[PDB]
């Protein structure tokens, strides 16, 4: 358990205390059969481990200084020559899309389709942190809490683009530059009356 | 212009036949005084006739060669080029009255059949039920295509036969 | 007047009260909408 | 009970346990058309859906219509605002209805099975774990779930009281749509300028002073 | 139903209005809270109508008092209704994003103090303080109630607050209207009617604009 998200509220029973991450928070009752919370339990990691990859390079694009992250898809149109680290790689859009499309389905059935395990024992943990023995679930806990931080700073990053069209930093300097005349609201799209 | 032909408005031989017909009305209201109802008849005729050539070049009528409002009983021609009110809105603007007769008329027989001695009721037919039938049947499609859904539409092989 | 009612009610009479009242509909129709060829708006 | 007219018979299929156990049963059925049960059953699934299409397109017209009438917003009238806001706008009409036949015809097409038998799409590998919570509810036309957002269904008392608030609030925006379009071919004007035409002059300006309540 | 005091007296009762909600004579002729789940919402929604009421009167006329007795204020004398032009350290759009969200804390606190009472005192972060049990929604108490009160005569405080404020969502609900005809300061319309109090009713300030 560890948490309540809205104190007062009576827990799902259908949602154990011994999951990593568990709150009771499920007003639709959207995972009350097993087999349908089984999933969404592989599925909420695999989202948050991949928006945790995706934060990453959206701010350490902007900490680098080379543009941001709604820019770097701006080579396949209207040029190219594209670059990691300011190194050029000398491929065009449709020839990584197809490497990225045969490599990555590689990496998905082995993932995916063999098995339904989302905490894999053995060579995806070189160093050695959690053996099961009592440290799992402390730190399969802190792979949600910041995992969950992600997907809602992705969703952060988004709709500041669609709104401002700005990226993370270069609005966050923005929001530190003009406390109250720099946010959600000056913008009329947020809010759309005043 | 769809099959050879031409719009009303456009045709001349429509506008030479309008003009035939007023002639003769005209010729016609030549013989009356300009008070007298022989000729108040006339004239409300013509401007029956003239508002008549207007309404039918107004609602895109195709002439041909005979300059006559040449009818389109094609949907995709007629909904294509705007003439769904010649034949493609009346034949359901029919066919909703024609299954409302048929429906009502069903009703009655349906609902007569459970009595002492129904020949009697279609002599003197039930004037509060036949009415009552009449008013609620409106919704004939509606009711007709849930029993159609049952199977209560159409009676089994219990109908009569010859020799099979 | 019950047995009146009968026979303003059998098949003959009803035939001959509809009709008038559905001729006498489309010939009113027919009045104030003069010569409905194709259908308007 | 509570006759939409006092002195009435209320037909005999509005009064089965069946029947008045429905929201909005004010025993009006003047033409019989639900007297075959499945066929209420279906014609109450089409009342629900005419019902809050038609809430939410009555909110798509006035409410736009009335913070446009009061300043700050710029929406134009509802029977010429489908040709504007497609100059605003990507796709042609017909690349965009068709698309919008196919997002839309995946639902209306599960409604159908869940109608033809409840509890259709709430059979386990329909979907990718997601087909758990569209069984429904109990009673059809209500699912809850994905659909109840705000958990106001697990009452089952003051539930009747949300199903008829729905349904009279849902018949009255299904008049004031024929409202609006029957007001837009009498006069042209828009719901509100006939709303504001009515106040400023009740006992003139109405549907006897136009040519379609003509003797 | 019996010998309380009643907004009409003699009058028939509804039957429902005995007297444990605060400040009830009796007065529900449209019969609008006849089931309890609606009388309990609606007595929470007197609370709340009427408590901002008397922060908005109060919050109308004592910058209209203070002002027309002449004080200095980068606000002075400024309308209730020209206060929303009024420009201040930044735009009222923001202003509005720090309400609908500074409330949407409090209200949800509120409103899940609605479903179940004696739920929602504990702070977040502060999990020693808490207010004390057995209080009802819509008196909390507690550091709510820092000066030491209701330590006793509960009910006629709660009359007094109910009385207090039903007089300000008249005061608030005439704001609206006599602001909206005349177009004055609804502090200064009592100026004209105490200039002359028989020349100006509302029936001739009517009559002279109809
Ligand atoms: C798509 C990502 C995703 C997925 C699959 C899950 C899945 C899950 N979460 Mg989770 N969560 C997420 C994102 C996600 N979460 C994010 C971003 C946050 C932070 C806001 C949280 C915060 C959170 C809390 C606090 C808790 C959970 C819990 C749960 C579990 C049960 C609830 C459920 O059935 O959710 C299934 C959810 C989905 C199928 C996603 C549906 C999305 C809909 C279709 C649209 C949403 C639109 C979006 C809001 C705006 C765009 C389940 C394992 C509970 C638990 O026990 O944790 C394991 C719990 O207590 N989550
Ligand atoms: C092309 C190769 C490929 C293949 C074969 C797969 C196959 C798979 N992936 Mg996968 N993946 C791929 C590429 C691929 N992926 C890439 C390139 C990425 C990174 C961008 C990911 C990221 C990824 C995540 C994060 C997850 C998977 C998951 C899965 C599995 C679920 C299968 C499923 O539900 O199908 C569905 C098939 C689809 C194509 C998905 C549909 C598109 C989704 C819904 C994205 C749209 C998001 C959008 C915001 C929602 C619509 C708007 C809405 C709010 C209105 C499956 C093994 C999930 C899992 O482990 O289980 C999971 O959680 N993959
Ligand atoms: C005997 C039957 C018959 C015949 C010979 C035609 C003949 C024709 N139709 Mg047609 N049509 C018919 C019945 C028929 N239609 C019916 C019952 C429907 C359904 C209401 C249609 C719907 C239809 C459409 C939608 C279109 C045609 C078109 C055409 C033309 C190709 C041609 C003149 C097409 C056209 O205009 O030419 C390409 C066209 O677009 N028709
Ligand atoms: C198309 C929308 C629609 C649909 C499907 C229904 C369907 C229904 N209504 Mg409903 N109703 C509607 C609109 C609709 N209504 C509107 C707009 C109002 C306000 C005037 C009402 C007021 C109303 C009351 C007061 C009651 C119903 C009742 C009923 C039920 C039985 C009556 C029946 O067989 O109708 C079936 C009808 C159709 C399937 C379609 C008929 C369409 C006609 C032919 C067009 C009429 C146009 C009109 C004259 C202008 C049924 C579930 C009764 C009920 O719920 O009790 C169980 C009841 O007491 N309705
Ligand atoms: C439902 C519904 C209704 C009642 C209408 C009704 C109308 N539409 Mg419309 N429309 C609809 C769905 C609907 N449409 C859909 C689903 C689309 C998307 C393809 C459009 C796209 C559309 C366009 C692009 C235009 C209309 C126009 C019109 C008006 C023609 C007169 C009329 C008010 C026309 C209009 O308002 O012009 C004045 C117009 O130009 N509509
Ligand atoms: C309820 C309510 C609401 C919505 C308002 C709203 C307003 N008041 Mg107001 N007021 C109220 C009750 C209310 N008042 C009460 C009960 C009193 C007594 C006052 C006394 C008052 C004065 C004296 C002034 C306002 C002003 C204002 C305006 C700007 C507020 C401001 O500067 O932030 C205030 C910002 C703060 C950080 C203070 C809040 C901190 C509190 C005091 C902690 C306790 C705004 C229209 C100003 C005005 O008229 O501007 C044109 C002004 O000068 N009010
Ligand atoms: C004058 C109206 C009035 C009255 C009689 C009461 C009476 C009561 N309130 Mg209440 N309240 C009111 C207005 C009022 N309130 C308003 C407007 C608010 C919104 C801010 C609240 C918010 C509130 C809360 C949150 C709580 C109470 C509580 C209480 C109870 C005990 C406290 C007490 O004795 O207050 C006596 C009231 C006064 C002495 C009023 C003093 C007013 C002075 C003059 C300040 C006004 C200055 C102004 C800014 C400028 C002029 C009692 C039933 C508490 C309770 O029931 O706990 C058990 C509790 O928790 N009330
Ligand atoms: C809260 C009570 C209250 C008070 C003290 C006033 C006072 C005043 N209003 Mg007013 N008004 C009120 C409520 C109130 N109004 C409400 C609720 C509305 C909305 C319907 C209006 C709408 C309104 C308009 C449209 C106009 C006034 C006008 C006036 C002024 C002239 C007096 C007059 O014609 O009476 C008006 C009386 C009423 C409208 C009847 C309201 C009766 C209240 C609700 C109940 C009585 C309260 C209480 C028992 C008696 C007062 C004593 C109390 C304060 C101690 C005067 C300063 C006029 C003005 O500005 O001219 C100078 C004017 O044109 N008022
Ligand atoms: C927000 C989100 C999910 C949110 C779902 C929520 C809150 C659901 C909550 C609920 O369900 C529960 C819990 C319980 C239910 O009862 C109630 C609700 C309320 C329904 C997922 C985002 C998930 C977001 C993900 C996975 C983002 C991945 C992003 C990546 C990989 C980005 C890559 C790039 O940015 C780089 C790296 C470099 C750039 O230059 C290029 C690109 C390619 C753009
Ligand atoms: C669905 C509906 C309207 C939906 C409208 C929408 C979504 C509008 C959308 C838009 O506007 C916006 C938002 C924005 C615009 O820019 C674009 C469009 C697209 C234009 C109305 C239903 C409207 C439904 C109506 C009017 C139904 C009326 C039926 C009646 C009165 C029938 C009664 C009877 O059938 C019974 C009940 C019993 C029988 O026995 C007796 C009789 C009397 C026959």
């Amino acid at each position: 358990k560890a948490g309540n998200w809205l104190p007062g509220s009576d827990a799902p029973a259908w949602l154990p205390d011994d999951l990593p991450g568990n709150y009771g928070f499920d007003p639709l009752s959207l995972g009350k059969e097993p087999a349908s919370l089984k999933r969404f339990t592989e599925s909420e990691v695999i989202h948050g481990r991949w928006a945790m990859l995706g934060v990453a390079g959206s701010l350490a694009v902007e900490l680098l200084g080379y543009g941001n992250w709604y820019d770097a898809p701006l080579w396949a149109v209207n040029g190219g020559k594209a670059t990691w680290f300011g190194i050029e790689v000398p491929f065009d859009l449709n020839a990584l899309l197809a490497f990225e499309f045969v490599a990555m389905a590689a990496a998905e059935g082995q993932r995916g389709d063999a098995g339904g395990v989302v905490y894999p024992g053995g060579a995806f943990d070189p160093l050695g942190f959690a053996k099961d023995s009592s440290k799992s679930g402390e730190l399969k806990l802190k792979e949600i809490k910041n995992g969950r931080l992600a997907m809602v700073a992705f969703l952060g990053f988004v709709a500041q683009h669609a709104a401002t069209g700005k990226g993370p930093i270069a609005a966050l300097g923005e929001h530190l530059a003009n406390p109250w005349g720099a946010n959600f609201a000056t913008n009329g799209i947020s809010v759309p009356f005043f | 212009d769809i099959a050879g032909l031409t719009p009303c408005s456009e045709s001349k031989a429509y506008a030479k036949l309008e003009k035939k017909e007023l002639k003769t009305l005209e010729k016609r209201l030549k013989q009356y005084e300009a008070d007298s109802a022989p000729a108040v008849a006339l004239k409300a005729t013509m401007e029956r006739t003239k508002a008549r050539f207007a309404n039918y070049a107004k609602a895109g009528l195709l002439c041909g060669n005979d300059g006559l409002p040449h009818l389109i009983a094609d949907p995709g021609l007629a909904l294509k080029y705007g003439h769904a009110g010649e034949v493609f809105i009346p034949t359901f603007g029919f066919l909703y009255v024609a299954g409302y007769i048929g429906y009502v008329g069903r009703q009655y027989l349906i609902a007569v059949k459970g009595e002492a001695k129904p020949t009697d009721k279609e002599i003197i037919i039930d004037v509060p039920l036949a009415t009552k039938l009449a008013w609620q049947g409106a919704g004939w499609p509606l009711a007709a295509v849930q029993e159609l859904q049952r199977g209560t539409l159409l009676e089994k092989e219990e109908n009569i036969t010859v020799s099979p | 007047m019950k047995d009146f009612t009968t026979y303003l009610s059998t098949a003959p009479v009803i035939a001959t009260i509809w009709f008038t009242f559905t001729a006498g509909l489309l010939i009113e129709i027919n009045r104030y909408f003069p010569d409905p060829l194709v259908f308007s708006f | 009970r509570q006759s939409w007219l006092p002195g009435s018979q209320i037909p005999a299929h509005l009064d089965t346990p069946a029947a008045q156990a429905l929201a909005g049963n004010f025993g009006f059925d003047p033409l019989g058309l639900g007297k075959d049960p499945v066929a209420l059953r279906w014609y109450q699934q089409a009342e629900l859906i005419h019902c809050r299409t038609a809430m939410a397109g009555v909110a798509g017209i006035l409410i736009p219509g009335l913070l446009t009438k009061a300043g700050a917003l710029n929406v134009p009238e509802w029977y010429d605002a489908g040709k504007v806001a497609i100059e605003n706008s990507f796709a042609p009409w017909g690349s965009l209805l068709a698309v919008q036949l196919f997002l839309c015809g995946f639902v209306e097409a599960k409604r159908w099975q869940d109608i033809r038998k409840p509890g259709s799409q709430g059979e386990p590998g329909s979907f990718l774990g997601f087909e758990a919570s569209l069984k429904g509810t109990s009673e059809l036309g209500y699912p809850g779930g994905p659909f109840d957002p705000l958990g106001l269904s697990k009452e089952a008392d003051k539930w009747a009281d949300w199903k008829l608030k729905e349904v009279k609030n849902g018949r009255l925006a299904m008049l004031a749509f024929l409202g609006f379009v029957a007001q837009k071919y009498a006069t042209g004007a828009g719901p509100v300028d006939n709303l504001a035409a009515h106040l400023k002059d009740p006992w003139h300006v109405n549907y006897a002073t136009n040519g379609v309540s003509l003797p | 139903d019996a010998a309380l005091p009643s907004w009409m007296p003699g009058a028939d009762l509804p039957g429902y209005l005995n007297g444990t909600l605060p400040g009830d004579f009796g007065f529900d002729p449209l019969y609008l809270g006849q089931d309890p789940v609606k009388l309990k919402w609606y007595a929470q929604a007197e609370l709340m109508n009427a408590r901002f009421a008397m922060l908005a009167v109060a919050g109308i006329l004592v910058p209209e008092l203070l002002s027309n007795i002449g004080f200095s204020w980068p606000g002075a004398g400024v309308a209730w209704y020209d206060a929303g032009k009024f420009e201040y350290f930044a735009p009222a759009s923001s202003l509005f994003g720090v309400q609908m969200l500074l409330f949407a804390w409090v209200e949800i606190r509120r409103y899940q103090d609605f479903v179940k009472p004696g739920s929602a005192n504990q702070d977040p972060i502060f999990t020693n303080n808490k207010l004390p049990d057995g209080n009802e929604p819509g008196y909390p108490g507690g550091i709510f109630d820092p000066f030491g009160w209701s330590k006793g005569d509960i009910k006629s405080l709660k009359l007094k607050e109910i009385k207090n404020g039903r007089l300000a969502m008249l005061a608030f609900a005439g704001f609206i209207g006599q602001a909206y005809t005349t177009g004055t300061t609804p502090l200064k319309n009592l100026s004209t009617h105490l200039a002359d109090p028989w020349s100006t009713t509302v029936w001739q300030n009517d009559l002279a604009r109809l």
